[PDB]
């Protein structure tokens, strides 16, 4: 009795490619397939794209499709299905998935960051899908005030433009302060709108930079030296500056922010570095609580005014977030599996980081039990430790303290997790385990999972290949095979990583027999592996003089771009003074990233509580002619 | 200014199609009429997505029996044999 699967990414888009790989296991000869997409309910969006299975190709084979948008816009406020019904043969396998209205992504970068009344606002609006490659689709543009009240509409195509849509707006006279926004928004899903914000204010440029970094990113409770912040002040164009400054500390709780009197100090900086410090005593006093446990969590701010001997100008630096902490690390379960495998290690990936958020470098991690395991954490702030597991039932109690020298053991930091195990299908104890390195990847160098198998001697004949699937930013980028020829128990795959699989990709992985009184079964696997997040082109800026430093104003200079052929670059050239005056909202890669990976549909970082939870917090859609198929998904996000 | 629908969550009794004419619209009738009434409410995302084929398929296999049943004066019975009844051949027309 041949199977025939699809599977497919659990919820679908509108005007892109989409891949639905097709296996028919134990299947003897060709078989034609179709698969059809129909509305859901009703019925035709599509019906081509057929393919003939062969042998030769193992019988596995991919349908890649692209659904046209149009009843799709009539109803939008609630969710709408479609429903992938294919024929393999004379056999029907269905199912519906659910369909999002989301096409792309909308990246607008403005040349400055704060603008005058009576100056003209410049930007661009880039136009990429989810891939990240240029697409033609016409958008919407609405300036918005500081209340919200629209002041200028405009509709434009990105085709024939390259993705890019340089556009101007000269800001009227009479208008209101204040950060404005810029909404853009793609015409075919106008309930996905992405944004920026641009401050109008009446100023004129700074001279230089003042920059305070406390010497920790945090405030001990106990330390009875008090907060130690360091002052620094350099002109704009690279000379130290000369002045006296006058700083405040106040405790940010909520958004409520109260000062401290007794803390305001003038501190004279000589050659650019001046130091103050906050006395504890002053710390308590300010506060109306003594009980200084209390007052953790409260967050710390730093207000500096430096004033140059001059006299001339005056500019303000803020560092707020330092925050009160009993304990300078906090550790983070967000990526480990929170579900393991009984008989096999379980690795964990802690986050430890400090307190403000940043990831926290040369710290070693423990676990409580069994002391003799420990580890020290890796660049980014993940710790690799590996717990072996008793072949037992029973949920898993892991701890994990960190375990740094020279801290005091009331001073550490401390979390627990609760693992559940995998469950198997009528306790026929046929597991997965997908063992594989996790580092800062660098695209090029290559990775070797290890498909680990247990299962009982009696049926180690069936087995002779492993499916495995890799996603990656949204859509299925490779499926193939892996053979394994019976007797042998461990199979190292060897994956080629192209600079295509920035920045995670989640690999799965499945097999199949037929055990216990003849029923199917699948037993599926995940993993979740990081890579560095970068270009997945190159693209840099240097200079053409290799001689003459410092150019005077008014002089030639050749700037030189080494940039991928064909490409099309934009520059902008910003004074820093406008980033002194305001660094918020800028664009860089960082958020290109983090945008992108927000909006990944996969929603666990590995493993499951069964098959389908497996498939499910993948993103995936495994569903059989026999039956065992993958619960349905009716809601845009997984459950907080 | 509106009353909300039914939620449907104890409207899953609703049969496969058998038996004669007459057994046959008592089947697809109840199903035929809760399958209308889900897609107009549009709560098919709670009652279960899988179960609309199977509704699908046997109201199909329900119309097959009953064109298979059709008079050749385009008339519908309990039997061929039996003289068309001219209520069974219009809840036949209101049904198609
Ligand atoms: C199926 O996946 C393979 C992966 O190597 C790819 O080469 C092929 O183009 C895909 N099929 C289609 C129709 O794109």
């Amino acid at each position: 009795s041949p199977m025939y699967s699809i599977i497919t990414p659990n919820i679908l888009r509108l005007e892109s490619e989409e891949t639905m790989v097709l296996e028919a296991h134990d299947a003897q000869g060709d078989v034609p397939v179709t698969v059809t997409v129909h509305d859901f309910p009703g019925k035709l969006v599509l019906s081509s794209e057929k393919t003939v299975l062969t042998p030769a190709t193992n019988h596995m084979g991919n349908v890649t499709f692209t659904i046209p948008a149009n009843e799709f816009k009539s109803e939008k406020g609630r969710n709408k299905f479609v429903t992938v019904q294919a024929t393999f043969g004379t056999q029907v396998v269905e199912k519906v998935v659910l369909v999002s209205l989301q096409s792309g992504y909308l990246f607008i970068q403005t040349d400055k960051t704060i603008y005058t009344p009576g100056s003209t606002v410049l930007y661009r609006i880039f136009t990429v899908n989810h891939k990240l490659l240029p697409v033609g689709r016409t958008v919407m543009v609405n300036i918005e005030n500081p209340e919200g009240i629209p002041v200028k509409q405009d509709s434009l195509s990105s085709q024939n433009q390259l993705g890019v849509l340089p556009l101007s707006w000269d800001i009227p006279e009479l208008v209101n302060m204040g950060q404005w926004k810029i909404r853009a928004y793609y015409e075919n899903s106008p309930q996905q709108v992405f944004s920026t914000e641009f401050e109008v204010k009446e100023y004129v440029l700074p001279s230089f930079e003042v920059i305070v970094e406390p010497t920790e990113k945090f405030y001990y409770i106990y330390n009875e030296k008090g907060l130690e912040v360091t002052i620094t002040a350099r002109f704009l164009y690279g000379k130290k500056v000369e002045g006296t400054a006058f700083v405040i500390f106040g405790i940010q709780d909520g958004e409520q922010r109260i000062s401290l009197p007794e803390s305001l100090k003038r501190i004279p900086i000589e050659d650019g570095s001046g130091e103050v410090v906050l006395s504890r005593k002053v710390l308590l006093d300010g506060v109306q609580n003594p009980r200084a446990e209390d007052l953790v969590g409260k967050s710390l701010y730093v207000s500096a005014t430096v004033i140059l001997h001059s006299g001339s100008d005056m500019v303000q630096a803020e560092r707020s977030g330092i925050p009160i902490v009993t304990s300078p690390y906090q550790i983070h379960f967000t990526k480990t599996p929170k579900y393991f495998k009984p008989g096999m290690p379980f690795d964990l990936m802690v986050f430890v980081t400090n307190p403000d958020g940043s990831p926290a470098y040369r710290v070693p991690v423990a676990v409580q039990g069994e002391d003799t395991v420990q580890s020290l954490t890796q660049g980014d702030g993940v710790a690799k430790l590996s717990i072996n597991t008793h072949p037992s039932q029973k949920p898993l109690s892991i701890t994990v303290r960190t375990k740094k020298q020279e801290l005091s053991e009331a001073e550490q930091a401390t979390r627990t997790m609760q693992a559940l195990p995998y469950s198997t299908v009528g306790n026929s104890n046929n597991y997965l385990h997908l063992s594989v390195l996790r580092t800062e990847l660098r695209p090029g160098e290559t990775l070797n999972v290890n498909f680990l198998l247990r299962m009982d001697r009696a049926h180690e004949a069936k087995i002779r290949y492993y499916t495995y699937l890799i996603m990656n930013k949204g859509r299925l980028l490779k499926a193939g095979r892996q053979v394994r020829e019976p007797g042998q128990d461990l199979v190292v795959l060897p994956l080629s990583i192209t600079t295509d699989f920035i920045p995670s990709f989640r690999l799965v992985a499945y097999y199949t027999l037929i055990g216990a009184s003849g029923q199917r079964e699948v037993v599926a696997d995940s993993v979740w592996v990081d890579v560095k997040d970068s270009c997945v082109g190159s693209l840099v800026v240097k200079s053409g003089q290799s001689e003459d430093r410092q150019p005077v104003p008014g002089q030639q200079m050749t700037l030189k771009i080494e940039g991928d052929h064909g490409a099309r670059v934009v520059l902008v050239a910003v004074d820093k003074g406008v980033f002194v005056l305001n660094k918020k909202n800028k664009l860089t890669q960082s958020k290109i990233w983090d945008v992108v990976e927000k909006a990944d549909i996969g929603c666990t970082p590995g493993s499951g509580k069964d098959y389908a939870g497996v498939f499910s917090d993948a993103g995936l859609t495994f569903t059989s002619s026999s039956g065992q198929q993958t619960a349905q998904r009716a809601e845009l996000q997984c459950p907080q | 200014m509106t009353e909300d629908a039914v939620d449907a969550e104890r409207l899953k009794h609703l049969v496969t199609p058998s038996g004669c004419g007459e057994q046959n619209m008592i089947g697809m009738t109840p199903t035929v009429i809760a399958v209308h009434y889900l897609d107009e409410t549009e709560q098919w995302e709670k009652f279960g997505l899988e179960k609309r084929q199977g509704a699908l398929e046997l109201i199909k296999k329900g119309y097959t029996q009953q064109l298979a049943f059709r008079q050749p004066s385009s008339a519908f019975a309990a039997f061929v044999k039996r003289a068309p009844s001219t209520w069974l051949t219009a809840y036949v027309v209101k049904v198609f």
